């Protein structure tokens, strides 16, 4: 394999395995996320700041697994991209900003539990429902704007007999496409960290921690950051790998890259787990 | 007691520039909103400025807006800049406050003397003068260029009484209202363009002159002023 | 103390015992004939429109 | 439209006074103040025929404390104006029976089902030096233990704590002796509790 | 002594309850069965009077049918245009804790009260412009829950103290007390002609004051369940009694006896608030359920709802001149129904 795109040389690879391994895995995580959230959308249309955000993390993840299934229909016909240009501009842009945004209001949600947590009394916690609108749209135009570049872009891409659409190809230069992927990664997972530890801390500082409902408050804290580490981790360590490669061999002869590019696209789909795993703060550890 | 006083009088050279103030005592001028009239020395009132209710609006008259300019410790300013010749006139402060069911255009103050060295609604008073005597009943008219009936049902014509050396009171507000504290033998009629204010078994203390004020939109025209006259 | 109580009570029940009183037919008849007469000028039973309704 | 404009310009003016004074007063914290009459009330009142409230400033929180005790008629009828504060701060002298009643009434409440009473057991040394001529038995007749103060205030407390039903709230217990000014930072403790609670109950997680 | 006194007003009860049965010779629904249903009476929101934070306790129209003032336990009185919605007046309470509010007929004062024992009356045309405390009716000794006025000089008020009192607002001390309820009187309303009025206890009982003696005349049972909300019929010969048994019942004065029965075996929540329409074929009842329902008080079947607000409905009135009806609700909202 190896391709010529954006005046940079290129390679990416067609392996069977992923036609042995992952469609099951796909079907189920898009069926059970779907169960799962638009359910989640439907208790939530027939409201407060973290309500709210609640919402939109429901609406992101929504979209998402809407999106989901044309990758379906991409997976299954080996990446021959029947449906063309517009529809693979569209594709690629939605997906890249529901999970951006699914990552961002995780983290928002986060922050939320923190200031309700940390600093009961900061006005914060008893902003209306106007400021936690506004807030919720200017940070959907920043995920729109992060993101709406990479719809220009004129899709799809040839390689051999396949029409490719996908744009995490392989190839030794730089797209803003890698350094925001590995901090939408980084940087949540440092605030989700530091404010659930916070939060776990204040509770159990404050001596109320042996109470029923606060002993499972902080389980259920906990689970939210393991949830996050395992949903995205592997995706971003294998592609450190991919680009320690990249900087150490460069990209002069790929078939070494055949089980890592595989490696890569078997854990992409833990990024949707997170979809499916979704409705552990939505449904469990409420009452409602 | 409610009390509207003004100072700032005085000669001033033509295109000078001179600060009229005021004093506002025993009501809460916040809540109300303030008008300048000003009366010519041998004339009838005309409308200067006026100046919402903290200072959310502010409007001034065809021949005043550029020169002056109008602000509001209780006390409210005129700032009045490249005096003309026809400038000299006794400016009255006048208080009023809107919300339904308000009476504006209430309470006027004493006045300042101050001398130096097409598609508003114009309104006219027929007759200049009315001779009458004490016991008889008279009655003024006057009407307006543009119906003053408004959609919603309200009529904006205001009738004052001017009292030779006295500021001028209100009387009927909205056409049909009398006044607080009028006499009941006022009595205001008609209704779209043509009015009339009857005046039923006359006494001494009703000489004076009349005028008719529209409401319905700035600027706030003035009749002419009909004069009722002793004998 | 309960004697003048016992007292107030008898004899207010004694002067409500006399009021006169009419037959239930006589003031359910009246109370239907007021709601007829005045059914023509109920804006809420029969609906009022929009040309002159105030609220509109 | 006519001077209607001015009208709407009241209107509007007025509209904003009235958020601002409700984004001035949503900083308050309210607490109804109940118990016994002489049960202490007035007593942490002053350390730190209508309704009295009384009102003191703690660490940035306006804590308005409503002695609605006065009411000479039945709570029932307007014990639901009352539906919406923080928490309920209740008083018993131990030096004093029918507080159980007027706790497990006020406790059980169809409107205080969700809020959370502070207990106050004021007069610790009076009931201190009380035990050493008579025993609880007087007060609590199926009491069997010793007459001793740790188990006795501790049996009392728990009379009192049996009287809740709904999981749904908690009773902040606590033993005041009349002389320490501490009162004011264990209702602060109390409340800020309560608070952070509510917060992770409106958030879905509680 | 004592017990024959205890048996003489035995046997005056007894006397009472045979004259009222002997009267009873048909029912109203027995009469009113020929008479055509009004059908489905549905009314939509015209209005929202937004501005409250907190819950609304209260709520009365001017005699003018336009202006209507709103009361509310953050301890604002505002005066509404319901035509446009425009606020005219908000009128800082001296205390927060407020049950129920009134407006005069010839529209210059408002009256005000609630846990504080005291009746404040209002003037809205003060010569300063701005809206201050006229007098301060105190004397009760338990919390007002409801006031009216006769006219400007005078006003009745009902108290928690089982004391319905009317007072001389010119001087500030009562002229008339009224006694003989055992509970709370929790609700009144004055006859149109004003010459005599009714109060509803919380013992399960109605009785009807006459202003100007100062005596009560005649006493309505029959409820199980404390009195909320009542209120007389157009024709001033009957009066509509809701009760927190949820059930609404219709007394006839000269009949002396309850009428007819509206309630529902879906229907639990008990009332809060009744009012008739102008001609009083209508009989709108708000209730706990946060729903207000509307009865065909001549045939006592539900004829619509106004289900509009998201807590329960504190105070309901319709105009003066019928036009509309307004509910006022603990969400905080009063809504305008047509
Ligand atoms: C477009 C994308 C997501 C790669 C990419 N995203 C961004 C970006 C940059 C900044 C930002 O804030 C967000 N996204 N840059 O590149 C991509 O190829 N996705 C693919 C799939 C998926 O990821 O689901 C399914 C299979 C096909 C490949």
């Amino acid at each position: 394999h190896f391709l010529e795109i954006d005046k940079k040389n290129c390679c990416v690879f067609r392996d069977d395995f992923i036609v042995k391994v992952l469609p099951p895995v796909l079907g189920l995580e898009f069926i059970f996320g779907l169960l799962g959230n638009g359910l989640a959308l439907w208790i939530f249309c027939f409201w407060k700041s973290s309500r709210i955000f609640l919402f939109n993390l429901a609406v992101a993840d929504f979209l998402l697994i809407i999106c989901l299934p044309f990758l379906m229909d991409n997976y299954v016909r080996r990446w021959d991209w029947k449906f063309g240009d517009i529809p693979c501009r569209l594709m690629l842009f939605m997906l890249a900003m529901n999970r951006q945004g699914s990552i961002i209001f995780l983290t928002v949600v986060a922050v939320d539990r923190y200031f309700r947590v940390v600093h009961p009394h900061h006005a914060l916690n008893k902003i209306s429902n106007r400021t936690a609108a506004i807030i919720s749209c200017l940070l959907w135009g920043i995920t729109i704007g992060l993101t709406v570049h990479l719809l220009k872009k004129k899709m799809p891409i040839q390689n051999g007999g396949a029409n490719l659409c996908s744009s995490f190809s392989i190839c030794h230069t730089f797209q803003w496409h890698e350094a925001m992927f590995l901090l939408e990664f980084f940087l949540p997972l440092g605030i989700i960290l530091f404010c659930s530890a916070r939060i776990i801390w204040s509770l159990r500082q404050r001596q109320m921690d042996r109470h029923a409902k606060i002993k499972r408050a902080i389980t259920f804290i906990m689970v939210v950051a393991i949830v996050f580490v395992i949903c995205f981790l592997p995706s971003v360590v294998v592609r450190i790998r991919i680009f320690w490669l990249l900087h150490t061999s460069g990209t002069q002869n790929c078939e070494v890259y055949r089980s890592v590019d595989l490696a890569f696209f078997i854990t992409l789909s833990f990024t949707y787990m997170n979809s499916m795993l979704d409705p552990v703060v939505y449904y469990f550890s409420s009452p409602s | 007691d409610v009390q509207l006083v003004e100072s700032g009088g005085g000669l001033v050279q033509p295109g000078g520039s001179r600060k009229l103030s005021c004093s506002a005592s025993g009501f809460a001028f916040s809540s109300f909103g303030m008008h300048w009239v000003r009366q010519a020395p041998e004339k009838g009132l005309e409308w200067v400025a006026y100046i919402s209710s903290g200072s959310g609006t502010i409007y001034y008259a065809d021949t005043v807006k550029g020169r002056f300019t109008i602000s509001r410790k209780n006390t409210l300013f005129l700032q009045m800049t490249s005096l003309r010749s026809e400038d000299t006139a006794m400016y009255y402060c006048v208080r009023s406050i809107y919300y339904y069911g308000s009476s504006p255009f209430d309470f006027w103050g004493q006045g300042t003397t101050l001398t130096v060295s097409g598609s508003d609604i114009v309104m006219t008073q027929a007759t200049s003068s009315v001779p009458v005597t004490p016991g008889e009943s008279v009655s003024i008219s006057c009407r307006s260029s543009k119906s003053l009936l408004h959609s919603n049902g309200n009529t904006y014509l205001y009738w004052f009484l001017q009292r030779p050396g006295q500021s001028p009171q209100l009387l009927i507000y909205r056409m049909s209202n009398l006044a607080s504290g009028v006499p009941d033998r006022f009595s205001g009629s008609g209704s779209g363009t043509a009015f009339t204010l009857t005046i039923s078994r006359l006494e001494a203390e009703d000489v004076g002159v009349y005028y008719c004020m529209q409401h319905l939109e700035y600027p706030l025209t003035f009749g002419a002023g009909t004069k009722l006259e002793l004998k | 103390a309960s004697i003048a109580q016992a007292r107030k009570l008898v004899e207010q029940l004694k002067m409500e015992a006399n009021i006169d009183r009419i037959k239930v037919s006589k003031a359910a008849a009246d109370l239907m004939a007021y709601c007829e007469a005045h059914a023509k000028e109920d804006p809420l039973l029969t609906p009022v429109p929009a040309s002159e309704n105030p609220f509109r | 439209s006519a001077e209607e404009r001015a009208a709407l310009e009241r209107s509007k003016a007025i509209e904003k006074n009235l958020k601002e004074d409700g984004i001035s007063a949503a900083k308050d914290v309210k607490l109804l103040l109940l118990g016994a009459d002489n049960s202490g009330k007035s007593t942490i009142v002053k350390q730190m025929t209508g309704i009295v409230e009384t009102h003191f400033t703690f660490k940035n929180l306006h804590f308005r404390l409503f002695d609605v005790g006065g009411q000479r008629s039945e709570r029932k009828k307007w014990i639901h104006c009352f539906e919406d504060v923080t928490a309920i701060i209740f008083c018993v002298d131990l030096s004093d029976h029918e507080s159980l009643m007027l706790f497990d009434s006020i406790c059980n409440n169809k409107f205080f089902i969700d809020t959370s009473i502070i207990l106050f057991l004021n007069k610790k040394d009076l009931f201190g030096e009380k035990i050493k001529k008579s025993p609880l038995t007087i007060c609590f007749p199926e009491y069997t233990g010793p007459n001793t103060y740790e188990d006795a205030a501790a049996y009392i407390q728990a009379q009192f704590e049996s009287k809740n039903r709904s999981p749904n709230k908690e009773i902040y217990c606590h033993m005041t002796c009349a002389t320490d000014t501490n009162n004011a930072q264990v209702i602060f403790d109390a409340v800020t509790d309560i608070i952070i609670a509510n917060n992770l109950r409106g958030c879905g997680l509680y | 002594e004592l017990d024959q006194l205890r048996q003489e007003a035995e046997q005056l009860k007894n006397q009472i309850r045979d004259a009222r049965k002997a009267c009873a010779d048909a029912t109203l629904s027995q009469i009113t069965n020929n008479i055509d249903p009004v059908g489905r009476i549905q009314m939509r929101t015209r209005r929202t009077l937004r501005g409250h934070l907190a819950k609304i306790y209260a709520m009365h129209w001017g005699t003018d049918s336009r202006l209507l003032v709103s009361a509310s336990q953050d301890g604002k009185l505002i005066i509404w245009d319901s035509y446009t919605t425009n606020k005219v007046h908000a009128i800082p309470l001296r205390s927060s804790w407020v049950m129920t509010c009134a407006y005069a007929p010839s529209g210059n004062y408002v009256a005000c009260g609630g846990l504080d024992n005291i009746c404040s009356i209002y003037n809205l045309k003060t010569r300063e412009g701005n809206v201050r405390v006229s007098r301060e009716l105190a004397g009760h000794t338990g919390y007002l829950s409801c006031c009216r006025f006769l006219d400007d000089n005078q006003i009745v008020t009902s108290s928690g103290d089982t004391t319905c009192a009317l007072w001389d607002i010119e001087t500030g001390q009562q002229t008339t007390t009224f006694t003989g309820h055992t509970g709370d009187v929790m609700s009144l309303s004055l006859a149109p002609d004003t010459r005599l009025f009714v109060s509803g206890a919380c013992d399960a009982s109605a009785k009807l004051w006459d202003v100007r003696e100062g005596m009560c005349r005649q006493t309505f049972t029959g409820h199980e369940s404390d009195i909320n909300a009542i209120c007389f019929f157009p024709n001033g010969n009957a009066f509509a009694t809701g009760s927190d048994d949820a059930t609404c019942r219709l007394f006839d004065l000269r009949a002396d006896q309850e009428l007819m029965t509206y309630s529902h075996d879906n229907i639990i929540c008990g009332i809060t608030s009744v009012s008739f329409s102008k001609s009083g074929r209508l009989l709108l009842a708000g209730y706990d359920d946060f729903n207000c329902n509307v009865w065909d008080a001549l045939k006592a079947d539900r004829a619509g709802v106004l289900a509009g607000h998201d807590n329960r409905v504190s105070c309901l009135g319709v105009t003066d001149d019928g036009m509309a009806v307004a509910t006022g609700s603990w969400d905080s909202f009063l809504k305008i129904w047509n």
